[PDB]
């Protein structure tokens, strides 16, 4: 019927953390290692991959009651789904009409055959664009693709966490959050919450596949090398 | 252990 005052607190944070991470304008890749067109993008699309992982930290730093958590099950849950809410955030640069992240001109246009020439293969690839445009046709607003994302970080069923009951907790008054304002204030979807949820078991299959592509890669001196230290330690296999 | 990311976590 209405929303209430916590839970449009939630929603404010959430939004303004977003804010504070994320640049339409995608002015800091000119900071990075230049894209070439036997894996030529690998060092661009590393530090891209790495940049953002620092931007989902400082999302997640503020996503309420994260910052609450021990420092293990803080580290358990980025370090599994970071990937995922890259792949979340990425959305926002997806174009239907070229299907590639459109970041720039022609640099920063990222296709399927760049980031073949960064180590992944069909197999994940075919499904990542697939979940991107499916994405981008349920046209989420701010408020609900960020509300996605931190549904996304909090999932209890990730490797490593150990208080399991808390990080329960946390992430079903955002999915109460995210159910609230579908109703009140968007128009249409009484099947889009539905959606939503399914968009993240997408995002575990996503996951997966990643997970093997990028252990072959890291398993392999001459790639590795190109990584940065970020991104070895947060998909790497140390604890 | 984590040290990058126990720095970025504040
Ligand atoms: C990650 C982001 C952007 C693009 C993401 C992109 C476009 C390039 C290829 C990526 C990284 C995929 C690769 C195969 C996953 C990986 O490197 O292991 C995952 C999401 C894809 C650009 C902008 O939207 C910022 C956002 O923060």
């Amino acid at each position: 019927h209405m929303l209430s005052d916590e839970q449009m607190q939630i929603i404010n944070s959430l939004v303004e953390a977003h804010h504070k991470t994320y640049d339409d304008s995608y002015s800091d890749f000119v900071r990075f290692r230049p894209p070439v067109r036997r894996l030529s993008m690998l060092p661009h699309l590393a530090d891209l991959v790495s940049y953002s992982i620092q931007k989902v930290i400082g999302f997640a730093k503020m996503i309420p009651g994260f910052r609450d958590l021990t420092a293990e099950d803080q580290i358990a849950l980025l370090k599994s789904s970071a990937i995922e809410i890259i792949m979340l955030r990425s959305n926002q640069s997806f174009s239907l009409e070229d299907m590639s992240w459109s970041c720039g001109g022609p640099d920063f246009k990222y296709c399927i055959n760049d980031v073949t020439k960064a180590g992944h293969t069909l197999e994940l690839l075919e499904p990542l664009v697939k979940f991107q445009v499916g994405l981008k046709k349920l046209k989420l607003h701010e408020e609900e693709h960020v509300l996605l994302m931190a549904i996304c970080l909090l999932s209890p069923d990730r490797p490593g966490v150990q208080d399991h009951v808390r990080i329960e907790a946390l992430q079903d008054r955002l999915c109460d959050v995210l159910q609230a304002y579908i109703r009140i204030q968007h128009p249409g979807g009484r099947l889009l919450y539905a959606k939503m949820i399914q968009k993240l078991a997408d995002l575990r299959s996503l996951n997966e596949e990643h997970s093997k592509q990028y252990r072959s890669l890291s398993f392999q001196p001459e790639h590795s090398m190109q990584l940065t230290p970020l991104v070895l330690e947060v998909f790497g296999s140390e604890v | 252990n984590h040290p990058m990311l126990m720095n970025l976590l504040k």
